[PDB]
């Protein structure tokens, strides 16, 4: 009953679902190691969101654009759902001009230089005869879920309208483990990761930021006193 | 509220006023249920407090008379035989016959199955009886329960008490930013959603020519066009959000009397007073104890428990004895910054965002200079600001009010406009605040379960699953077999059946426990809605069956076991919990009892001008009461000093208060107390 | 043979019913060399006659009832009945 | 007579006590707290009140 | 600890954080420090940390029934807008969490911050001064928790088994830690029975002595024990030293524990075990599987069986009721009887079907929450209604909740649920009002004086003895014989006495006058306190929340009004007999009494009731007149037999109850004195507080007792 | 089926019993 | 990401082979995350020796009583498990105990071969009777965690050998908490309280530092796969 050192090999069920296998690992190891990963992917990935946005007609958030079926509180929880990633790591501008009729999509947004857009086929607004839309987008970098930041805390204006921002580019992650617990001198757990992201990056990238971090946690019961 | 509470509004029957009776005169006999109340008037259905049994609710087919008595439908039975005539009775018309049961067994030509049957007679007596004694009997099981009473699901399983909580909590619901109809519902929803009169029904079939959502234009058969314009963001009275949405789109054929636009509290024209939650019936570190909740960040990270609400703050420039107070954006010895958001007429510009203190409307009155302080009037020397002799009383933010500013309003006696004789001007600012679901909210089910929330965890740090889907909300397992509403529990198995859907097995003959259930329900798809009628509806067998045969997830795994218990993940260690525990789906509900109001604080501050006391409330900016039990509380402690202190330099001493304030602003002790005020007005007036 | 008090359970309630009779003179012993050291500290600046100052040694922005309860229960100051 | 007042029959304690032309004496835990005075129990009571604090002769160098 | 918000502390700490604020060179001067506090300038918050440091707190909810409605708090800035409370001190504050507030206090002299940090605090008052029982201790989901891992499973895996064949002893741990890598691989139950080597635990005394004897167990010495690792667990968390309990940690346990912990361990040693078994409760109960299901909701096996006979018998007294044989009074008095059997048949048919492992059956019989009578209207049947006259319904509800009531069931259900919320509102009403008189009433009743040196006291009954020789302790021990002082030295058959006079009746004080043989004492007592005004605290005795010798200046009658009102929101007897006896009403019952004390004379007829009395010495002949309605008591004549029904003959003694009722207290005193009359309301109020489950000693009801008998009439001037 | 009578979302009723008159 | 600084390791000394480690602060809520993985690679993954099985002389059927001891065979058992020992030698080692006379035998009185060492040569073992001799055979491997003695039965040979429970991790006993810790101004950082109680084999700090590098080798099996950002 000697170490033997584990490995962890990948297997790609769909284009943002991986699952990953890390074996042998000592009996009862799995379960704790399965929750760290977890637990640090789905809080601490970095990833790119909206932070907020400004519509020409409108100045707060409690109103309505003509020519369009949803309100701007509807219109906003809608962009809510917008995946987006961005290589600046600094405030950016994307713009959206659509004029009816027809509907707009996320597909219809111009995204400037490092920054793009995941899902082009996302409902945003449904635009009459006379409706026109007019939309900047301010995305920024970030982890995690941060609030609308307020306007009397940051340098915006009046028409500026902020939105809360997801960051998180990971969308589900569970895992099981398989213990071999046959009354011989070999036990042994294996551990099956499974994550699942957004399309903003691929699983593994995920699983890869979330190895970094804990390697960099762990490293300071590594050093002395 | 929401359209529920307004509907049973309309719908109360109250003692209460002048021809009726006194509060104080009103014994225990006149608040109890009377057997003549039975299809009229709703013996679940009113408060709790000091109104309690003074103030019903109507049923739900119960109508009135001419006379002014109330009528109920009963279905006549000829000679032991249903028969389809429906007649209205009166209470004493009633009692001249006896009425069965509304779930009596029928057979397909109307004779009732047994000879005796469980009938109902004057005086309020319940017994068996032949068949061929049977007059009339009820047209539905839910006859005698009112209409928010009726929206209960399972209500047959809980005790009156906690129904009781739990449809008058229903008229407590918040309308939420979007709105999600319940899994389990009873089929009164869609009903009470359009009498209530928040929705917008088409009064002439036609088709869709052109929809907004400003409003929604309907071109008749005929030829006329009819439009209906939309309620957006109007402050709903108790403060709530009644917005308005259109649900149908360009060239849609829709019948007359249709849902073309639903608001508050709706989905797809039902009442949707609150959302489906993934819930787990498990203790979980104490933080769920007793009746406090555990949510899900995801709650508050997706607008779940969000919900709009605005205020309305009002002021006037009348005209004084020494001139007339103006609106003006020039306030004395304020900077530019705080009048930043100011247009030029004093009036805070719309879509500005304003925390508790900003101002408002800036307006100015002229004060006399005999009316000085010493101190202030060598202030005003020291600092060579002459031809100020107007103070500000400028309309500023209350303390715990924050939003953005949506409407202003202005009124001018210049502009024609009529105001009250003695005004000059009239502004009303509206706020809008978007408030999320937040420790110490108060939420509740349908069945009187209520709490508050205790904790709000990281989505990680909640049980999941075994798909990793973690939960949404936690409720402790000993607030359950106490109150007697298991309703929750058999909500929750149906309510993940609605969820995941079933498919009941076919082959060999269609199963025992299925062999009530309609055919519509032997298959049933992921996310499908449910009716479970009061009195009526899902038995347990049929529960039990479907527990059994619940779909599978995308990866072809069964969660939860027939018993209704699934195996949950610690998300906190990783260790799988120990014992398999009930997971499901239950409507949880957003009462307006949230700590956004709820809280206050108050150091100093306004005194009430001839007891020289704090004032009360929190709209006044009051302090607390330190009633007469509390008093004897300080005494049993033996705290002379704590009491004394309280009743008199922290009261209504009225040098002892202003030298405690300097001696904590100086660091010095605190001095010692005089004389109360109060005593002083008790002797004035016992002279 | 205790856990080390944390917060404001120390110094722990049932020494300091020791020195004192009772619960009630305990407060009132607290609140006067309380005042004391208070008056020491506004009167450090200016005049003499100052009450005397912590007679134990007080840490940093410390409740002057603390340092109080500190020396009652160091067996550092007397009373008078 | 304060004491009485307070708690029932508020006239009829008061006219029998302008009638008796009775005296009250401040000493009770009501009439204290209504008058604010330091309530004769607890605390308050003069075993306990007037009590003199004094370090012991021993003190620091500074 | 409290947590407070941080929006609320800064406008509590205004003035406070301004001064800091003008300190620390933030702020220029005061002007522009309020201004910065009104603005919530960023500094603040470091700044407002520095300022609520060790300043209590007083935390209040109404309404404030007894003195621990209001307790102090170390408070903490927690983010959020809600005040965080302890779950321990839920009990006293009777504080749900279903939406109600609290309001804060904020003490600002240095005596009033003393009072919170020495008199108010929360961990100062662990104790009911009620009762002396405690009050913050595990309770709902802490005591499920507790009891979990402090069961025994016999077929638990790693179970001891004894050694049989070629294998040894299985299941036996060198070390606690063994058992807990054990019970991590997988291999040990928490629960599962096994011998575990114990160094740092007291073994019980009873195998201590056995062991060591001559010189108590040492942290360190080694012993054998045969529990669960749980129990282990849970006996590493009392204090080192405390003898070690291998039972089951029902509620009642635990309180036993720690009522022994406050008589013995002082205060704080007291208040960090609770703290530990908090946190060891919740953790336990989050992983004790306590889940409610329809399916471990479990129906009667034999429901309708039992229903079917019991409808027989309804339709048998029906069928006696359609020939007239039955008055229409008495049918339904028959069907009543026959409806009550039947649902104790159905919560017996219950109680043997439920297994133990059932979640439901666990948190009745752990002591956690509910009663059987809850269960069983669950499972089995709703039984017998009652309609607003108060009669039961001759039909019963014979549905069950998890069944589904029927629409005329439910109906005849909302009457009784309606009206007993209707009548509480009213009940609560009088319970207030009666507390508020009873507080002005001993208002001004003070501990002045340590001793005021008589001798006088009262006897109470320590115990009776049984016929055979065994001494059978009486169940009014808890509130009038525990708590008390001696005012006469106990004497058994030897002359050795065993307690001194002046000595407070402890625990073991107790079993010690048990184990000579005597079984009454007389102690001292607030009634027979001869003092001007207050009350000695020799004659008070041991304060219940102290837990020792009340302190002189303990404003006691205060305590006592609250100590008697707090309970008085549930009751039927009833509140108005209580009503009765502090008022001093001429009672409802009006019994007669025995002026004096001779042989009873009998002249019993039906037009009316008359009975003489012939003094048995000197005196004549005294003629009484009473209604035929009533019923003599069942006096313990000189035969010793008890139920000896007052016919002619009888000896009765002076002041003796002749029929049934409630005697006038007002006659009671005109016949055997003060003392007497005070003894007889005292526990004449303590039946009444007895037969709903409350434990109020004896001592608050003569405090108020004692102010009832403080005047005298003028006969002669 | 429920409330098959305005054009509702099709919510499907464990009804038992008929309704013969309509609320 | 954005950056995170400042955790800080601090240790208290409670014993000499028992210590608190404090983890402060960390980011909400990383606390939960790495507690339960430091206790089980603490508690699961440090190499360690341990005895496997043993055979006394005089014990082939009975296992109840061993003559000429006070003790029966399940208390020689028990304080022969808590022996301590280690071993450069990582196949299994036999070493015998041998002992006549009255008197007290102790783990000093063993002959440990070369390569293995006792750190505790003052444990009582057992008492010998008058004209009372013992002769013990026991077994010594390397492994990790805890492994029960019934899957030690292969390594005991048909001769009134036993197989032993084995406790081959180093630690003993080792528990955590977390606690909130205000770095600025919100206080929902956490604050993590390890308590670990080790044998006198290594010291709590060596522990925790083997802990660290193997986990730092298991998240970095992960770390290996892109290399991408993550605020420090």
């Amino acid at each position: 009953l000697i170490s033997q050192r584990p490995t962890l090999s990948e297997d790609v069920l769909t284009d943002n679902r991986s699952q990953f296998v890390i074996e042998p690992l000592e009996p009862g190891f799995g379960y704790t190691l399965g929750n760290s990963l977890r637990r640090t992917l789905l809080s601490s990935i970095p990833g790119a969101a909206v932070t907020s946005i400004r519509i020409d007609g409108v100045l707060h958030e409690f109103t309505t654009v003509p020519g369009v079926k949803e309100d701007v509180t509807e219109i906003i929880l809608n962009l809510k759902s917008l995946v987006v990633s961005s290589e600046e790591d600094e405030p950016v501008t994307m713009y959206l001009r659509k004029q009816g009729p027809g509907e707009v999509t996320a597909g219809d947004i111009v995204p400037p230089a490092g920054v793009t857009v995941h899902n082009p086929g996302m409902h945003i607004a449904t635009l009459n005869d006379k409706g026109k839309l007019e939309v900047e987008l301010v995305v920024e970098r970030g982890r995690g879920y941060v609030p609308a930041v307020q306007n009397r805390a940051s340098g915006a204006e009046i028409g500026r309208i902020p939105v809360d921002s997801i960051y998180s580019p990971v969308l589900k992650v569970t895992y099981k483990v398989d213990a071999t617990r046959v009354e011989q001198r070999t036990d042994f757990d294996k551990l099956i990761l499974d994550v699942e992201t957004k399309n903003s990056i691929s699983p593994r990238d995920a699983l890869a930021s979330a190895g970094k971090t804990l390697v960099e946690l762990f490293g300071l019961a590594r050093e002395l006193n | 509220n929401n359209p529920l509470s307004g509907l049973t509004h309309k719908r109360r029957l109250s003692a209460l006023g002048p021809g009726g009776l006194s509060r104080e005169r009103a014994g225990l006999e006149v608040r109890d249920v009377h057997p003549s109340h039975y299809g009229r008037m709703c013996p679940i259905e009113t408060p709790e407090g000091p109104n309690i049994g003074l103030i019903g609710s109507l049923s739900v087919y119960a109508r009135v008379n001419p006379f002014g008595f109330i009528e109920t439908p009963y279905r006549k039975v000829v000679d032991g035989v249903v028969s389809d005539e429906i007649v209205y009775l009166t209470a004493d018309e009633e009692d001249r016959h006896v009425v069965a049961q509304a779930n009596s067994p029928i057979d397909a030509d109307g004779r009732f199955v047994e000879p005796r049957v469980l009938v109902r007679r004057k005086a309020g007596e319940v017994e068996y009886v032949p068949s061929s004694e049977v007059d009339y009997m009820d047209v539905s099981p839910r006859q005698m329960v009112s209409v928010a009473t009726a929206m209960i699901p399972f209500l047959e399983h809980d005790d009156a008490n906690r129904a009781l909580m739990g449809a008058n909590m229903q008229r407590q619901a918040v309308p939420l930013v979007r709105s999600e109809a319940p899994l389990v519902g009873t089929g009164m929803e869609l009903r009470a959603a359009i009498d209530a009169g928040d929705v917008v029904v088409a009064e002439e079939s036609g088709v869709i020519e052109e929809v907004s959502a400003d409003y929604i234009t309907v071109m008749h058969d005929n030829g006329t066009r009819r439009t209906y314009r939309m309620r957006k963001f109007a402050r709903s009275n108790h403060g709530t959000c009644a917005n308005q949405c259109p649900i149908v789109d360009a060239g849609d054929r829709v019948e007359a009397g249709q849902v073309i636009a639903d608001g508050p509290c709706t989905d797809d024209g039902e009442m949707a007073l609150g959302k489906n939650l993934l819930v787990a019936i498990m203790p979980w570190e104490g933080h769920n104890y007793e009746d406090a909740i555990i949510l899900s960040n995801r709650l508050v990270e997706e607008d779940v428990l969000t919900s709009i609400h605005i205020e309305e703050h009002e002021i006037d420039a009348r005209d004084t004895k020494l001139g007339a107070e103006e609106i003006t954006r020039d306030i004395p010895n304020i900077s530019d910054e705080v009048l930043a958001d100011l247009d030029e007429r004093g009036i805070v510009r719309i879509g500005a965002e304003v925390r508790d203190g900003d101002i408002l409307v800036g307006k100015v009155t002229p004060k006399g200079e005999t009316e000085l302080t010493p101190e202030e009037r060598l202030l005003r020397a020291i600092f060579g600001e002459k031809a100020r002799e107007v103070r500000d009383t400028s309309l500023k933010v209350p303390h715990g009010e924050s939003g953005k500013v949506i409407g202003i309003r202005v009124f001018s006696r210049e502009d024609e406009d009529e105001l009250p004789a003695g005004v000059n001007e009239l502004v009303r600012v509206y706020v809008a605040q978007k408030r999320k679901i937040s420790d110490g909210d108060k939420l509740a089910g349908r069945h009187g379960n209520k709490g508050v929330i205790g904790k709000i965890l990281p989505v990680e740090d909640m049980p999941f699953l075994a798909d990793g889907t973690p939960v949404d909300i936690i409720l402790n397992t000993h607030g359950v077999p106490r109150r007697m509403n298991i309703g929750q529990i058999l909500e929750t198995h149906l309510g993940w059946c609605a969820h995941s859907g079933w498919k009941v097995d076919a082959a060999k003959g269609v199963p025992d426990w299925a062999a009530r259930l309609p055919d519509e329900l032997l298959e049933a798809q992921p996310n499908a809605i449910v009716s479970t009628p009061v009195f009526d509806g899902a038995q347990e067998a049929e529960l039990q069956g479907l527990l059994s045969c619940t779909l599978p997830n995308r990866d072809g795994d069964v969660l939860v076991d027939a018993d209704g218990k699934a195996m949950l993940f610690d998300g906190r260690s990783g260790e799988p919990f120990p014992y398999p525990v009930t997971v499901g789906y239950m409507y949880i509900m957003k009462l307006h009892h949230l700590v956004d109001d709820k809280i206050h604080a108050r150091s100093t501050g306004p005194y009430s001008m001839i007891t020289q006391q704090p004032l009360g409330g929190k709209a006044q900016f009051g302090g607390q009461r330190f009633g007469e039990m509390e008093c004897w509380a300080m005494q049993a402690y033996g705290a002379a000093y704590t009491l004394q202190e309280l009743l008199t330099i922290k009261s209504d001493d009225t040098v002892g208060r202003v030298k405690v304030y300097e001696a904590i602003v100086k660091g010095e002790n605190i001095p010692e107390p005089g004389i109360p005020e109060s005593f002083k007005v008790l002797l004035k007036e016992l002279q | 043979g205790y856990d080390t008090p944390l917060g404001i359970t120390n110094p722990p309630i049932d020494e300091l019913l020791d020195r004192v009779s009772s619960k009630y003179a305990l407060v009132i012993y607290a609140a006067k060399r309380a005042r004391q050291i208070n008056d020491y500290y506004n009167q450090l600046g200016e005049g003499i006659l100052e009450y005397v100052g912590p007679l134990v040694e007080p840490g940093l922005q410390e409740k002057p009832l603390s340092i109080a309860l500190r020396e009652i229960h160091a067996d550092l100051l007397e009373h008078t009945e | 007579w304060l004491s009485a007042a307070s708690f029932q029959e508020t006239t009829r304690v008061l006219t029998d006590a302008a009638i008796n032309c009775r005296s009250d004496k401040l000493n009770g835990l009501k009439e204290n707290v209504i008058i604010g005075k330091l309530i004769p129990a607890g605390t308050g009571i003069n075993r306990y009140r007037n009590i003199a604090v004094q370090p012991t002769e021993e003190a620091r160098a500074a | 600890q409290c947590g407070l918000p941080k929006l609320m502390a800064l406008e509590l700490f205004k003035p406070f954080v301004m001064k800091r604020l003008v300190d620390l060179n933030h702020a220029q001067n005061i002007k522009s420090a309020k201004r910065m506090v009104e603005r919530q300038r960023p500094q603040v918050w470091d700044v407002l940390e520095e300022v609520i440091a060790e300043h209590p707190v007083l935390l209040n909810r109404a309404p404030t029934l007894h003195r621990l409605g209001i307790q102090a708090f170390e408070p903490m800035l927690v983010e959020g807008k809600a005040i965080q409370l302890h779950p321990l001190v839920c009990e006293a504050f009777n504080a749900d969490f279903d939406g109600d507030q609290m309001a804060v206090h904020l003490p600002l002299s240095a005596e009033a911050q003393a009072e919170a940090r020495i008199l108010m605090l929360s961990s100062n008052n662990i104790l009911s001064p009620a009762s002396g029982r405690p009050l913050a201790m595990p309770r709902l989901d802490m005591v499920t928790g507790l009891y979990y891992l402090t069961t025994e499973v016999p077929g638990d895996t790693g179970e001891y088994q004894p050694a049989s064949g070629d294998h040894p002893e299985t299941g036996v741990y060198s070390s606690p830690a063994e058992a807990i890598m054990a019970a991590d691989r997988g291999v040990l139950s928490v629960r599962a029975k096994i011998k575990v080597r114990l160094t740092q635990l007291r073994p019980p005394v009873e195998i201590e002595a056995e062991l060591f004897g001559h010189s108590g167990w040492q942290p360190g010495d080694a012993w054998m024990a045969e529990t669960t690792l749980g129990r282990v667990m849970f006996n590493e968390l009392l204090p080192l030293g405390y003898p070690f309990v291998n039972k089951q940690m029902h509620k009642k346990v635990q309180a036993a524990i720690i009522n022994d912990l406050a008589e013995r361990y002082p205060m704080i040693v007291v208040a960090q075990t609770v703290d530990k078994l908090k946190d060891a409760g919740f953790y336990w109960a989050t992983r004790s599987g306590v889940t409610v299901s329809m399916a471990d909701v479990l129906v009667p096996p034999r429901k309708k069986e039992i229903l079917d006979h019991y409808e027989e018998r309804a339709d048998k007294v029906e069928k006696q009721f359609q020939r007239g044989a039955l008055n229409h009074d008495e049918r339904n008095e028959a069907l009543v009887e026959i409806w009550k059997e039947a649902t104790d048949e159905v919560g017996q048919a219950l109680r043997e079907h439920y297994p133990d492992d059932n979640p439901i059956i666990t948190i009745v019989d752990s002591g956690a929450t509910g009663n059987f009578t809850q269960t069983r209207t669950l499972a089995g049947m709703k039984g017998l209604v009652t309609n607003p006259k108060g009669e039961f319904i001759p039909r019963p509800v014979k549905s069950s909740f998890r069944e589904g009531l029927t629409v005329l069931e439910y109906f005849i259900n909302t009457h009784g649920a309606r009206k007993g919320l209707a009548d509480t509102a009213l009940r609560t009403a009088d319970s207030g009002y009666l507390t508020r008189r009873l507080v002005d009433v001993s208002q001004d009743v003070i501990v002045r004086e340590h001793d005021c040196q008589t001798e006088r006291g009262i006897v109470v009954e320590l115990a009776e003895r049984a016929p055979d020789g065994t001494l059978i302790r009486d169940p009014y021990i808890e509130t009038s014989a525990y708590a008390r002082t001696l005012g006469t030295d106990a004497v058994d058959e030897a002359g050795n006495v065993i307690v001194e006079r002046g000595q407070d009746l402890g625990d073991p004080e107790i079993d010690a006058l048990l184990a000579a043989g005597i079984t009454q004492v007389k102690v001292r007592s607030v009634l027979t306190c001869a003092t001007s005004t207050g009350v000695c605290a020799t004659c008070y005795g041991r304060s219940m929340a102290t837990g020792k010798l009340v302190d002189i200046g303990e404003a006691v009658g205060i305590v006592a009004a609250q100590s008697i009102g707090e309970p008085g929101t549930q009751l039927t007897g009833g509140l108005p007999r209580v009503q009765e006896l502090f008022e001093a009403r001429v009672p409802r019952g009006k019994a007669p009494i025995a002026d004096v004390t001779g042989r009873v004379r009998l002249e019993d007829g039906e037009r009316f009731y008359k009975i003489t009395i012939v003094p048995d010495d000197g005196g004549e002949e005294v003629v009484y007149d009473k209604i035929s309605k009533r019923q003599r008591l069942r006096v313990f004549k000189h035969e010793d037999g008890s139920e000896r029904v007052l016919s002619d003959g009888d000896h009765v003694e002076v002041g003796q109850q002749l029929m049934e009722g409630s005697a006038d207290p007002h006659e009671v005193l005109r016949v055997q004195g003060p003392r007497e009359v005070q003894i007889h309301l005292v526990r004449e109020v303590q039946e009444v507080y007895r037969a709903q489950g409350v434990s109020i000693h004896d001592k608050h009801i003569e405090v108020i007792v004692r102010q009832m008998l403080r005047r005298v009439t003028i006969i002669d001037s | 089926s429920n409330n098959s009578v305005p054009g509702a979302p099709n919510r499907v009723s464990f009804a038992k019993l008929r309704e013969p008159l309509e609320v």
